[PDB]
């Protein structure tokens, strides 16, 4: 409108808060899906839901290959577009009860949900890259304050989907039985729709082309700089003062370089799978908490489910507050935030969360008397001091995360950091399932552990970001 | 394994509470389904629990209301059947089935791999 942020953002925004509402509108309505609807174990039901999600997280690095590599992006992802509305339509015609039985449903359920996984894992990446791409490299304030209302757009996709999804699946019958067809085709309009807003910016859009198959290019100079270092008999100059300075006979300077940037950003991501994994225990085991602290609250009775919406509204409240009002007041001073001195803080700020979680836990603990009700009884309340932090830990790790991944990636190669940075939950993801089944600690004792395991990681993640080499 | 059942007569409106008890591996192991089958007529699903008891279905029917529990210590199950009529005076199975991956509805015979001996409920 003004300056400084192009039109086009606006069909970046509402796809990316149109996409969530509808991937968040069917991933509820899954796991009732399997269980009421195709009559599958518990088991088969839970590891089919873990395995879906898992491919979702993991699909996003064959997404970004495919658009850096070869075909652009807006054009990898109007096709993954179209292979996740192909994906929605598959699974919302495997709901309908008329046609077929427990095959072709079980058929076409499963491969619509391969196709939305698909679609999901170059969508992420390539959309994020793409509204990057839209300021100048000169407005990187503009740029952060993009990436900011992009992660609002998410955050808002997710509330409204939480909030709209109990009303699709409550008391409807498609055909003589709990319609499950609307709750999946609902989805897949939301999808059509968001598609369809892209496209019309068309005309607007900054789009790059590829330069070349860089993911190839990549791999091969990084295989010939480690082959060449092998001198068993011999070796006068395999590679001195970088690991790829000798892989320079090809692969001229201005893709060493590049490769140069990526593993630097790799080496400094590696930590971060275990702060997703230490993080995401605390939507399972907070809800255990908060069944043992009463939740009348005077004027409204609080389940302890419900609890969990205080998230994603409080990210809502957080991210403007912060970009617009904390960051201003440190900018005041001569204090800079570096983009990575955010994610430390962030972290930090995620361990006094846990920790504050385990004192709340140490407190409910103990309980004595004076139907008999307990004095020290706490009140739903009390668990809002470690949703604020908690919540504040994610604006300031998650929005800086995006942003760094963006402006310390070579241009050839803008999609790939965003994957880079999603593949770290994807990684976080499989330790968390991998950790899940080992239980046996005690709530107060268990905080206390991923507090004190969430304060090793940002040491060791403060460490390496003290020697990172910014890209230049 | 060596599931067993108990109960009995009941009144045209009355109510009823069967117990099926395991008399072999852990009872946590296993997913539990209720069966029935009418005199002359093929066996029915009734309802089913999961192990750990966090998923349950009941048939179509579930005549009045069903509700089924279980404690995997002691390993007994229970189905209350509510508001009872003049039909569904069945003989009443208990099924048992290892915890597995399969793409077997929960809600069908071929699931359960151990049919313990019936009660004779009646009204
Ligand atoms: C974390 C995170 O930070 N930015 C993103 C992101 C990046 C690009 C496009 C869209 C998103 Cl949502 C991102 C993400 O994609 N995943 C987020 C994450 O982690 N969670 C959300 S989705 C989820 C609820 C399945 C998952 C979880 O809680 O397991």
């Amino acid at each position: 409108f003004g300056s400084s942020y192009p039109v086009s953002i606006a069909f970046i925004v509402v796809n990316e808060f149109c996409e969530r509402f509808s991937y968040y509108g069917m991933k509820a309505v899954l796991t009732l899906y399997f269980l009421y609807f195709l009559h599958w174990n518990e088991d088969t039901s839970t590891s089919v839901y873990h395995a879906f999600s898992s491919l979702c997280y993991f699909t996003p690095i064959l997404g970004a290959a495919i658009a850096d590599s070869w075909l652009g992006k807006f054009k990898t992802i109007i096709y993954l577009s179209l292979v996740y509305v192909l994906g929605h339509v598959f699974k919302s015609l495997g709901a309908i009860p008329i046609l077929g039985g427990k095959m072709l449903h079980t058929i076409l359920s499963l491969v619509g949900l391969s196709l939305i996984a698909l679609g999901t894992g170059g969508i992420k990446p390539c959309v994020a890259a793409f509204g990057g791409d839209q300021f100048e490299e000169e407005h990187a304030e503009a740029r952060t304050r993009y990436f900011s209302v992009f992660y609002l757009a998410i955050n808002a996709g997710s509330l409204i989907s939480t909030f709209i999804t109990p009303m699709l699946r409550g008391d409807v019958k498609c055909f003589g039985q709990d319609c499950y067809a609307l709750a999946f085709g609902v989805p897949g309009l939301l999808m059509v729709l968001a598609l369809v807003v892209f496209a019309m910016g068309s005309k607007m859009y900054r789009k790059p082309p590829p330069e070349g198959n860089i993911v190839a290019q990549v791999i091969k100079c990084i295989w010939f700089a480690l082959c060449n270092r092998f001198r068993n008999r011999s070796g006068d100059l395999p590679k001195r003062q970088h690991w790829l300075d000798w892989a320079a006979e090809k692969y001229p300077k201005h893709l060493i370089a590049d490769v140069k940037a990526l593993t630097r950003v790799l080496f400094l991501y590696i930590p971060l799978p275990m702060f997703w994994a230490l993080l995401d225990q605390q939507g399972s085991r907070w809800t255990l908490q908060a069944n043992k602290m009463n939740g009348d609250l005077g004027f409204f009775v609080l389940q302890p489910d419900q609890m969990q919406v205080l998230n994603p509204f409080l990210v809502l409240i957080f991210i403007p507050l912060f970009d617009l009002v904390i960051y201003r007041l440190i900018s005041k001073c001569r204090i800079n935030f570096s983009s990575l001195r955010k994610m430390a803080v962030g972290m930090i700020l995620a361990c006094l969360a846990f920790a504050v979680a385990a004192l709340v836990e140490t407190k409910i603990n103990g309980m004595i008397h004076p139907e008999d009700i307990p004095v020290n009884k706490l009140s739903i309340a009390w668990q809002l001091p470690q949703y604020v932090l908690v919540t504040a830990a994610e604006v300031m790790f998650s929005v800086t995360g995006l942003e760094f991944s963006y402006s310390q990636a070579p241009s050839s190669m803008k999609s790939v950091l965003q994957a880079a940075w999603l593949l770290t939950v994807a990684v976080g993801n499989i330790i968390v399932l991998v950790v899940a089944q080992f239980s046996g600690l005690a709530q107060w004792a268990e905080f206390v552990l991923f507090s004190c395991l969430l304060l090793v990681v940002c040491l060791i993640f403060s460490v390496m970001a003290y020697y990172y080499v910014p890209l230049k | 394994q060596l599931v067993e059942s108990g109960g009995g007569l009941v009144q045209p409106g009355g109510s009823l509470r069967l117990l099926c008890v395991a008399s072999g591996r852990p009872f946590n192991d296993y997913d539990m389904g209720w069966f029935r089958q009418a005199p002359g007529k093929e066996r029915e699903f009734v309802a089913s629990i999961s192990w750990s008891g966090r998923v349950t279905d009941y048939s179509d029917s579930m005549k009045g209301r069903c509700t089924v529990s279980r404690d995997n210590a002691k390993g007994t199950m229970f189905l209350q059947m509510s508001n009872l009529v003049p039909r569904d005076t069945a003989v009443y199975y208990c099924a048992a089935a290892r915890r597995r991956w399969t793409f077997k509805a929960t809600n069908t015979e071929e699931f359960y791999e151990t049919w313990g001996q019936g009660t004779q409920v009646t009204v």
